[PDB]
RNA sequence: UCUGAGAGUUUGAUCCUGGCUCAGGAUUAACGCUGGCGGCAUGCCUAAUACAUGCAAGUCGAUCGAAAGUAGUAAUACUUUAGAGGCGAACGGGUGAGUAACACGUAUCCAAUCUACCUUAUAAUGGGGGAUAACUAGUUGAAAGACUAGCUAAUACCGCAUAAGAACUUUGGUUCGAAUCAAAGUUGAAAGGACCUGCAAGGGUUCGUUAUUUGAUGAGGGUGCGCCAUAUCAGCUAGUUGGUGGGGUAACGGCCUACCAAGGCAAUGACGUGUAGCUAUGCUGAGAAGUAGAAUAGCCACAAUGGGACUGAGACACGGCCCAUACUCCUACGGGAGGCAGCAGUAGGGAAUUUUUCACAAUGAGCGAAAGCUUGAUGGAGCAAUGCCGCGUGAACGAUGAAGGUCUUUAAGAUUGUAAAGUUCUUUUAUUUGGGAAGAAUGACUUUAGCAGGUAAUGGCUAGAGUUUGACUGUACCAUUUUGAAUAAGUGACGACUAACUAUGUGCCAGCAGUCGCGGUAAUACAUAGGUCGCAAGCGUUAUCCGGAUUU
């Protein structure tokens, strides 16, 4: 195979609405150019007629697509297609030895590239900023370099000057290389380089001084050379940019287009120049859940670790699980050990699904990605081993899809199908969580954004072939009540097993947050002890159910009042049933009240929709006594009802471009307002 | 799939061409005998049939029966 | 049950003393009938040929301590050899490894004998049995392994070994030879296997 | 071999050019275990001669068992 | 004779007529409940539906030219054959759609039939001519593919020499629809590659072919006997029916046809109809008989359905070919493609029917002097108590059995129960130690003694001696290898049929239930606490055939 230095992974490190998947498909076709099948004229050009971006995000989603490009192996992985979430972008980041950040110039108002950049900046992985929106009505180059700063502020040093910047991008002026144009719209194969002429020698020279004034600080002999007027050598410039991407000092902001499809040649050139081997890249950390949560490296060496970062379903050939090889060689043809399951599993064949093929293979070296065809028991984060390396079970690097939407139960077949559907979606995301309301025998779906929910439903309905009614979210709706009166109970018999009689008086006492407590007032022998231990049997069982719809009857006190005395019989469990029915009737007639969560919101919104979110919460009738200040965001300490919480993230985002975000802390249960409680009383 | 199946396919298609030629030669010798009925053509048919039976394509029973039917016509003349 | 955990119950209720004065024994309470709140002469027709066939089968397969599946296996294995079902079946059942080890006087109880022989310390046909499933034949030498020549309970049992007109045991060397089958006169007096013979109607 | 694992039982049969073991046979050669070095096969210096003189030589794994009986020492000169 | 269960069902009661049920082995099982191991064997009945994926017979130079390079200047020592050509390719396995019949069981007619290697061995490997791939060039080409142009080898294509024997003409002889032999006509066998000795010839030496020829091998048509249903199907059948001649698969056969024809089967129900794969093997019962011939051994059938041809000895060929019909990938819409009723495995119905299985270790073939290779056949293994099999959840002493469930309801007691407090002891399954496999220790390969055509020459038969070979398995078995009572329990129901029941709610409500039938003014059949017996790592359940019903 290709050398270990040449095993570099690259995940599409961006979000949709940015021309993301168009660029991903363009890169996949550019590095996967094969002519013996006629593909060169089958995927020649890629561009949008965009009225829907979910199709672009889903159909082009490359879970693991490996190809080779003359010097190296390019592992293009377009797992993210959601606008804002963590699992797909995070697995792409973990896999990739270098990152490509797809940014915009026509729409610089995209809100969900800051968190993506922050995720990629955790491991210091090399990043190349590439902009493809420079082919519309309203794009620019100054817009690119200003949006890359106001959104992020990473000092993106422009090594590429776009010849064509609004709707005519067809050339690039380079510093490490020479100026280049693009005569080939759509499919690109040639970088039409041109020299530095007299009309542009100063144009390139000013930015050369710009770049060497930064590069001079590194390797201070360069600073001295600048004293003596010696321009920094291009090799030193390249090494310093490599350090500034793997060390996050400064990154080049390239330029390109995705609708005339210009600017992918020097894109890949700079990717190769600055995104190095899986040993030069700062390796991502792995805290194995099996007790070895320590800082470890991912350098290429003898020990082998195999992490299944993606899965897919197929009945005929078996499950197709995409794995990333971080170190060593993955053995096959025998029993492979799963440390997470801590057992050896018998495997038959292994595979790799490239951009256009499923090659049946057995081994992929570190820095690259592989797959197993079959292996119906695998999870995202597991470690397949053969040399008995340490554990790397990763589950903390991913976060929760927060904001709930209820799902109601129906006939057996669909619910049984969605059982395995959710279970197998939990191995596609180790933090994909779901709730189960007491009012439903089914799950509660979780998402925050419109696109995240749509793509989760798409994964539910495409890979698993199942769809449901996503109902309005509901509450556990706990049950208390207010002052209620005395009730009475009797049981009389003469036939049957034997005659048994009981006659008791009981009252059901309210509380708010104090649970079951007993208040007894029986003194005088009006009910003997033989009929005393019976009646209490009917008390506690009254706390286990609600009279409206089975809601939990918690935080409620029950009080025994009186019984009855008799000589010729009137035995015990007659008193038991009398007390039980007395408690039940008192619970019936209590006219209860309910409890729901009204949560204090820690609203962390950037200071462009602070007023918009302020007005939104005022419409939601919150308690905004003030607002604490932060770096670029304001945090409102407010209150929001759970009813207005349903879609709160979605509505706030629809009113604020999606940058207005949400931080939600769970609060103690409080009395339901008069409007909410009376719709449930029955 | 067995590669030897296609190997014997190659061999048997070439045998198809060769045996078509040889059986057509034998049948045209038989036709010549049936046109000019004489002992010389009977001997030519005998030689051709002996050659084909020696080659081992079809069993000698067919050769013997065809030449017996030919010499029956010989006795009819 | 192929087992117990209070044998004295089985001995008393079955009407046959599995131990003569060590299982129907005055150890506090002592019984000879069905115990509990249902000790009663059932006026319902609980008595027939079926009932006493069952009862004799219970007595015989509970004095041995063996499972009923091996009872049926022994029946089937004897069916390979022509003869008389009753005497041959009872003699083969008596020839059980655990039953013969107890008959040697090597264990105070059939359950204890079964546990000991299973423990991997009984040599028969030069094979230390890890499962007491080897049916003996006249002259089969059962040997006590080097382990069970130092065990106090079975030491005391062996030193009090039992000899019968159809077996013998050398207790000092912890060995036993099954001399012969109990043919028709060395069988227990209150036990009759003929009922199990008549218990089938598919012969 | 066949039967139960670690207790193999080899049933030796005849063949001409295509048939398997213990299926369609001209005549059952006999029974040898791969773990047993002595055969209780139907070998009596006569059936082997019958199989050799009738053509369709049987399975080629009891040749040593026929060699011990001197089958070849007479057949290689009978054919000669 | 091995051998054979009863009871319950009617009128006030009695009996009779008749019927039903449980009472039995047994699972492709499943199923509740839980669960010890391993051995062991089982494992889509339904779906013959597409089959994705790997796989389901490979071996060949001791047949050849060159390809093709390691060392060599090259020749060449050397690697196999892309290709020509050889065998096996029809093996194997699969299911049984369909097939009810010579397929079968059996003796056969084969007078009509071949069978490659093999086999009984007589005859041969004399001599060539010229191609053809390989090689080379061009062409169409995204590839798929694809045409043209030439050269050359052989074991390659095509004649002849000899050619016993033999095919086959005419005469005689012999013989139960021909057996047998004499005379005599015609007529044809290629092809040599390779190793030691020998100048060569020749001898030894290994392959490839040749005829002749005893059989096997697979099978051909018929074949008496028996071979599912089919009257709430009575007429059916125009090669129908047979003959002369001619042609014909391997051949007799209207196999088929020209000619000549009107008959053939049939109330013992013809024809038609759809089905089952047939025998051995699979259970029940004493028996009568019933229950499958799934898968399997033999035979038989498709091998996605229906044809055609070729090869091969045998195919009109699952995994050859061409095609029509079902399907399909990619694509520039020009184009090319194939079959798990092979193994698995997938999709489904179902209760479920195994690995998307490992080595050919041993066994089969095939072929190669030989090293050997592949088998998804085989041998293993997984797999689900999947079924069977055995195992252990203690024992001993110790009380009037201390706790308590049920009864009593006082109130011990007594059931559980020597279960316990109390004292110890035992360890397969709990648990570790090392020995650690048998199975290669087979075919094959190599030294040799004898034999041995030769032994001038290398080699071959028997054997001495060695080579080497695991799917398993640090498995199996051994030894308290060490501490320990510790490591495992559930089910039915207790009114009878047919063992296991006392009380509590319950007024024919609750709910039980295979038959009788259970509960409407105090429930041992219900529900439960409990005790109880039958069992048991399996327990109960239905499923399925006969006998218990002679009660067809």
């Amino acid at each position: 195979t290709v050398d270990l230095i040449n095993f570099r992974n690259f995940g599409i490190m961006a979000h949709i609405d940015a021309g993301k998947t168009t660029t991903s498909e363009r890169i996949l076709f550019h590095s996967g150019r094969i002519h013996k099948i006629g593909e060169t004229h089958d995927g020649e050009s890629v561009m949008d007629w965009m009225e829907q971006e979910k199709e672009r995000g889903i159909t082009i989603t490359s879970a693991a697509t490996s190809v080779s490009w003359k010097n190296c192996s390019l592992n293009l992985i377009d797992t993210p297609g959601h606008v804002d979430f963590t699992v797909e972008v995070e697995r792409s980041l973990r896999v990739l030895d270098g990152a490509i950040a797809v940014l915009d110039a026509q729409m610089g108002v995209e809100p969900q590239t800051e968190t993506v950049w922050r995720q990629a900046s955790r491991y210091e992985v090399p990043r190349i900023i590439f902009v493809n929106k420079m082919d519309k009505t309203g794009a620019n180059f100054e817009r690119s370099v200003q949006s890359i700063q106001q959104r992020l502020g990473v000092k993106a040093v422009p090594i590429q000057l776009p010849i064509g910047a609004e709707n005519d991008f067809n050339g690039i002026i380079d510093l490490i290389e020479e100026k280049v144009y693009f005569f080939d719209g759509g499919k690109e194969e040639k970088a039409e380089e041109k020299p530095i002429p007299d009309q542009f020698k100063d144009q390139v020279k000013q930015m050369r001084a710009h770049l060497v004034e930064e590069v001079a600080n590194f390797d201070d002999q360069l600073m001295a050379d600048y004293l003596e007027g010696k321009e920094i050598s291009i090799a030193d410039i390249k090494r310093c940019i490599r350090k500034g991407v793997i060390g996050c000092q400064f990154f080049p902001v390239l330029c390109g287009s995705a609708f005339k499809n210009k600017g992918i040649k020097l894109l890949l050139d700079a990717v190769v120049d600055f995104l190095p081997s899986p040993v030069d890249v700062p390796q991502a950390k792995a805290y194995g859940e099996d007790g070895n949560e320590v800082l470890i490296s991912a350098s290429d060496d003898a020990p082998f670790v195999g992490l299944a970062f993606k899965v897919a379903t197929d009945p005929f050939v078996g499950r197709l699980t995409f794995v990333r090889v971080y170190s060593g060689v993955l053995k096959s043809g025998s029993y492979v050990k799963n440390v997470r399951k801590n057992k050896k599993e018998r495997v038959s064949r292994l595979v790799k699904m490239h951009a256009q093929n499923r090659n049946e293979i057995e081994e992929i070296r570190a820095g690259d990605i592989c797959a197993i065809i079959g292996l119906k028991d695998t999870t995202t984060g597991e470690t397949l081993v053969d040399d008995k390396i340490d554990v790397q079970l990763e589950a903390m690097q991913f976060a929760q899809p927060v904001i709930s939407l209820a799902v109601e139960p129906k006939t057996k077949a669909d619910q049984e199908k969605m059982s395995i559907a959710l279970s197998k979606l939990a191995e596609e995301d180790p933090t994909f969580k779901t709730f189960t309301d007491p009012e439903t025998g089914q799950t509660i779906i979780a998402g925050m954004g419109e696109l995240h929910l749509d793509i989760l439903v798409d994964r539910m309905r495409r890979e698993f072939k199942v769809e449901v009614n996503v109902g309005a979210p509901q509450v556990s709706f706990r049950e208390t009540f207010n002052k209620e009166s005395e009730v009475e109970g009797k049981y009389i018999k003469q036939s049957g097993g034997r005659g048994q009689y009981g006659h008791v008086k009981i009252r059901f006492e309210p509380n708010k947050d104090k649970g079951f407590e007993f208040v007894d007032k029986i003194v005088g022998g009006r009910i003997p002890r033989e009929y005393i231990k019976p009646v209490q049997a009917g008390l506690e069982n009254a706390m286990a159910s609600g009279p409206l719809a089975g809601y939990p009857m918690i935080d409620i006190k029950a009080t025994l009042f009186d019984g009855s005395f008799h000589e010729v019989d009137s035995s015990e469990m007659a008193f038991k049933i009398a007390a039980s029915l007395a408690l039940k009737e008192a619970g019936k007639v209590c006219s209860p009240v309910l409890l729901e969560p009204i949560m204090a919101i820690e609203v962390t919104v950037p200071e462009q929709y602070f007023g918009d979110t302020m007005g939104d919460i005022s419409s939601r009738r919150g308690l905004i006594e003030g607002t604490e200040q932060r770096d670029n965001v304001q945090v409102i300490k407010a209150k929001v009802p759970l009813k207005e919480m349903f879609g709160y993230a979605t509505d706030l985002r629809s009113f604020s471009q999606g940058r207005g975000n949400y931080v939600m802390q769970f609060s103690h249960y409080a009395e339901t307002p008069k409007s909410v409680v009376n719709e449930i009383i029955a | 799939n067995i590669k030897s199946n296609e190997k014997r396919l190659r061999q048997n298609i070439k045998r198809n061409l060769n045996n078509k030629g040889q059986k057509t030669k034998l049948k045209t010798n038989v036709k010549n005998f049936h046109k000019e009925i004489n002992l010389d053509n009977l001997g030519n048919v005998y030689s051709q049939a002996d050659r084909l039976a020696r080659k081992g394509i079809i069993s000698t029973n067919r050769a013997r029966r065809l030449k017996s039917r030919n010499v029956a016509v010989l006795n009819k003349t | 049950m192929k087992y117990t955990g209070s044998i004295f119950k089985r001995s008393r209720r079955l009407g046959f003393s599995l131990l003569e004065n060590n299982k129907e024994f005055s150890k506090g309470k002592k019984r000879k009938t069905i115990p509990g709140q249902h000790g009663n002469r059932f006026r319902s027709s609980t008595m027939s040929g079926y009932a006493q066939q069952l009862q004799e089968k219970q007595r015989m397969q509970y004095m041995y301590g063996i499972t009923d599946k091996q009872f049926r296996r022994l029946f089937r294995l004897v069916l390979k050899q022509r003869g008389n079902l009753a005497v041959n079946l009872f003699r083969v059942l008596e020839s059980r490894l655990d039953n013969i080890v107890y008959r040697m006087g090597f264990a105070p109880t059939r359950r204890s004998a079964r546990q000991l022989v299973n423990h991997g310390h009984v040599l028969l046909n030069d094979r230390t049995v890890d499962t007491p499933s080897i049916i003996l034949n006249p002259g089969d030498k059962v040997r006590l392994k080097a382990k069970t020549i130092k065990i106090p309970i079975v030491k005391a049992a062996s030193e009090s070994g039992v000899v019968s007109p159809f077996v013998e045991t050398n207790n000092k060397t912890f060995e036993g030879t099954y001399v012969r089958f109990p043919e028709r006169s060395e069988l227990p007096a209150g036990i009759n296997e003929s009922y199990v013979v008549e218990w089938y109607k598919r012969l | 071999r066949m039967g139960r694992v670690h207790y193999p039982t080899y049933r030796i049969v005849a063949v001409d050019s295509r048939v398997k073991r213990d299926g369609k046979y001209i005549a059952l050669i006999g029974h040898l275990n791969p773990a047993l070095k002595e055969n209780k096969c139907k070998i009596d210096e006569a059936v082997a001669l019958e199989w050799l003189n009738k053509g369709a030589k049987p399975t080629d794994t009891v040749r040593s068992l026929f060699s011990q009986t001197g089958l070849w020492k007479k057949f290689v000169e009978s054919k000669k």
